[PDB]
C-alpha cells in the first residue's frame, strides 16, 4: 500500500522536470532498495525494477537516467534470489458559399 | 551597522531559537527605519548581513511557521541585479522541495501541517502583492499548477488580480512575457500543466486590469501564433499531440483576450497592428491577420472525425476555444448587416461539415434533480389571470459556450415579422425537429431559456419545439422537472400572444 505510494510519488517525481527531485528520486530507490533487500522480499525488487526499466526505456528520463548510469540502479544482482555474495558485475553486463464573406471584410 | 560581529552566538547553529528572531526583528526595524540603501553594490555592510539573511531562512533547524517572519522581509531584496540571485533562489527551491506537501494539499485539514502551510503561502503573497517581482510569480505558478484548484485558489486569484494593476508599465510587460515564456518553452511535462499557466495566471493578468492599450505584448506574439497554428497535425504519439493541440488551444485562449477587451482603432484601423503584421507601412486597409486567424478557425470546428478515436475530448476543447475565438473576433470587427449567419451557422454537410455535433458531448447524461419562488408564481397567477380573464449554473450553463452565445445574442437585439435569417431558423430547425440528438436541444432549450427575452416577439413560432420537448418522452429521469419547470414558465409567462389553442397536434400536446 505504501509501496504503492512510494511509487506514484516517484514517477511524478521523475515526470516533473526540477533538477533536485532526480536526486530526491535516486534518494528513494537506493531506500526501497535497502529496504527490499533486509525485508526478503525481493519478488517485489526484481519485478518492480524490470517494470520501472521497461519505463524508463519507453519514456526518455534522459538526465535522470544519465545520473542512473553514473549510480547504477539494475536487477537482483547475485543469483536471481535473496542469498548470495556476487558484486556488481550483473550490473556492469547490462550496463556497459462561404467563400465570398472572406473577402468581404 | 557597522558592530554586526559582535553578535554571532545569535544567528549560529547550537543558538537557543528566539535569538534569531530577535535577528529578524532587528533587521526588519533597521531595514524599515533609513531607507532603501541596504541593498545594492555593497553600501554598507551588506555581504556581511545578506549572509544573515540567507543563513537564516537557508538552515534546516528552524521551524515553518517561523521562516514565515523571515520570508516577510522579501521586498528589500529582490530589486537587485544578478549574482546571489541565484543563490536566494536556490535556497528557496530547497526549501520547496523538501517542507511542503508533495504534489497538491495531501493532508487532512487541522492537522499540524496545514496550519503552517497556509501560514507559509499567506506570507508569501503578503509579499508578491507589494513587490512585484518577476522571479517570485515563477516559484509558485509550478507548486499550483500540478493540479486544479489548490485549497485556496482564491487567494491566488485576488492577489494576481491585486498584482495586475499596479503601474509601471515596464514590469507587467516583464511578468507577462515570464509566464508566456515559462509556457512556450519545450520543458516535457503533462499537458494539465502545460495548460493550467495560461488558463488561469496569463488569463486574469489579461483579464483584470492592465491597461486599455498594452499593445506590447500585442506586438510579441503576432508572429508567435499563427506559425503554431499554421501547422500540420503528425499523429504518431499522443505526447506531441496533445501538447500541439495545448499549445495552439492556448493561443486560441490569449487572442481571444486580447481581442475582446481592445477598441476597433488599434486592431482593425490603418494603425501599427496590421502594420505590425506586415512590413512597416503597406496600403492595406485593415484586414491582414483577421481572414488570416477567421479562415483556420473556421476550418477547426468545421471539421468532420469520421474516422479519429486516438484523443477526442481534447479536441472537444480545442473545438469549443476555437468557437469562443470566432465569436470574440466578430464582436471586435466591423459588426455589419449579416456576418454571423453564415460565419457561425451555414454547416453544409454534403462533404460532412457540420457545428454542433463535434462540439456538444453526446455521452453524458445530465442529471436534473426535482428542485431540492412562490411569490414569483402567486404574480404570474395574478398577472396571467388579468390577461385571460445573472444565471445560475447547475449542470448545463457551465459549458464554456452559454456565456459568449447570450452576449452575442443581446448583442444582436440592441444592435440592428417573418422570421429572423439563420441563427433562429436553423436552431428551429435543428430544435422543432424530432431527429437532432437529445444534447444539442437541452443545449438550445436552456439557450432560449436564458434569452426569453428576445425571442418573445416570435413566440407564434416558439410554441411547439418547447411544449414537444416538455411533453414526449426522452428527457430522462422522472420525466426531468427541472427544465419544464422553467419551460413552461416561460411559455406561460409570454401569453397575450402565441395564441397555445388553433392547431391539432398543439392541441394534443398540451
Amino acid at each position: 500500500e505504501a509501496s504503492n505510494q512510494l511509487i506514484n510519488h516517484i514517477e511524478q517525481f521523475l515526470d516533473t522536470n526540477e533538477t533536485p527531485y532526480f536526486m530526491k528520486s535516486i534518494d528513494c530507490i537506493r531506500a526501497f532498495r535497502e529496504e527490499a533487500i533486509k525485508f526478503s522480499e525481493e519478488q517485489r525488487f526484481n519485478n518492480f525494477l524490470k517494470a520501472l526499466q521497461e519505463k524508463v526505456e519507453i519514456k526518455q528520463l534522459n538526465h535522470f537516467w544519465e545520473i542512473v548510469v553514473q549510480d547504477g540502479i539494475t536487477l537482483i544482482t547475485k543469483e536471481e534470489a535473496s542469498g548470495s555474495s556476487v558484486t556488481a558485475e550483473e550490473a556492469k553486463k547490462f550496463l556497459a458559399d462561404v467563400d465570398d464573406l472572406l473577402d468581404m471584410i | 551597522l557597522q558592530h554586526w560581529k559582535k553578535c554571532d552566538s545569535w544567528w549560529a547553529k547550537d543558538s537557543p531559537l528566539e535569538t534569531k528572531m530577535a535577528v529578524l526583528a532587528l533587521l526588519a526595524k533597521i531595514l524599515q527605519i533609513d531607507s532603501s540603501v541596504s541593498f545594492n553594490t555593497s553600501h554598507g555592510s551588506f555581504p556581511e548581513v545578506f549572509t544573515t539573511y540567507i543563513s537564516l531562512l537557508a538552515d534546516t533547524k528552524l521551524d515553518l511557521h517561523l521562516k514565515g517572519q523571515a520570508v516577510t522581509l522579501l521586498p528589500f531584496f529582490t530589486s537587485l541585479t544578478g549574482g546571489s540571485l541565484e543563490e536566494l533562489r536556490r535556497v528557496l527551491e530547497q526549501l520547496i522541495v523538501a517542507h511542503f506537501p508533495m504534489q497538491s494539499r495531501e493532508f487532512p485539514p487541522g492537522t499540524p501541517r496545514f496550519n503552517n502551510y497556509v501560514d507559509c503561502m499567506k506570507k508569501f503573497l503578503d509579499a508578491l502583492e507589494l513587490s512585484q517581482s518577476p522571479m517570485l510569480l515563477e516559484l509558485m505558478t509550478e507548486v499550483l499548477c500540478r493540479e486544479q484548484q489548490h485549497v485556496m485558489e482564491e487567494l491566488f486569484q485576488s492577489s494576481f488580480r491585486r498584482i495586475a494593476r499596479r503601474g509601471s508599465c515596464v514590469t507587467q510587460v516583464g511578468l507577462l512575457e515570464s509566464v508566456y515564456e515559462m509556457f512556450r518553452k519545450d520543458d516535457p511535462r503533462l499537458s494539465f500543466t502545460r495548460q493550467s499557466f495560461v488558463d488561469r495566471s496569463l488569463l486574469t493578468l489579461l483579464w483584470h486590469c492592465s491597461l486599455d492599450a498594452l499593445r506590447e505584448f500585442f506586438s510579441t506574439i503576432v508572429v508567435d501564433a499563427i506559425d503554431v497554428l499554421k501547422s500540420r497535425f503528425t499523429k504518431l504519439n499522443e505526447s506531441t499531440f496533445d501538447t500541439q493541440i495545448t499549445k495552439k488551444m492556448g493561443y486560441y485562449k490569449i487572442l481571444d483576450v486580447m481581442y475582446s477587451r481592445l477598441p476597433k482603432d488599434d486592431v482593425h484601423a490603418k494603425e501599427s497592428k496590421i502594420n505590425q503584421v506586415f512590413h512597416g507601412s503597406c496600403i492595406t486597409e485593415g484586414n491582414e491577420l483577421t481572414k488570416t486567424l477567421i479562415k483556420l478557425c473556421y476550418d477547426a470546428f468545421t471539421e468532420n472525425m469520421a474516422g479519429e478515436n486516438q484523443l477526442l475530448e481534447r479536441r472537444r476543447l480545442y473545438h469549443c476555444a476555437a468557437y469562443n475565438c470566432a465569436i470574440s473576433v466578430i464582436c471586435c470587427v466591423f459588426n455589419e448587416l449579416k456576418f454571423y449567419q453564415g460565419f457561425l451557422f451555414s454547416e453544409k454537410p454534403e462533404k460532412n461539415l457540420l457545428i454542433f455535433e463535434n462540439l456538444i458531448d453526446l455521452k453524458r447524461r445530465y442529471n436534473f434533480p426535482v428542485e431540492v419562488r412562490k411569490k414569483k408564481y402567486i404574480e404570474i397567477r395574478k398577472e396571467a389571470r388579468e390577461a385571460a380573464n445573472e444565471l445560475e449554473m447547475d449542470e448545463l450553463n457551465r459549458h464554456e459556450c452559454m456565456a459568449p452565445l447570450t452576449a452575442l445574442v443581446k448583442h444582436m437585439h440592441r444592435s440592428l415579422p417573418r422570421d429572423l435569417p439563420s441563427w433562429m431558423k436553423f436552431l428551429h430547425g435543428k430544435l422543432g425537429n424530432p431527429i437532432v440528438p437529445l444534447n444539442i436541444r437541452l443545449f438550445l432549450a436552456k439557450l432560449v431559456i436564458n434569452t426569453e427575452e428576445v425571442f418573445r416577439p416570435y413566440a407564434k413560432h416558439w410554441l411547439s419545439p418547447l411544449l414537444q420537448l416538455a411533453a414526449s418522452e426522452n428527457n430522462g429521469g422522472e420525466g426531468i422537472h427541472y427544465m419544464v419547470v422553467e419551460i413552461v414558465a416561460t411559455i406561460l409567462s409570454w401569453t397575450g400572444l402565441a395564441t397555445p389553442t388553433g392547431v391539432p397536434k398543439d392541441e394534443v400536446l398540451a
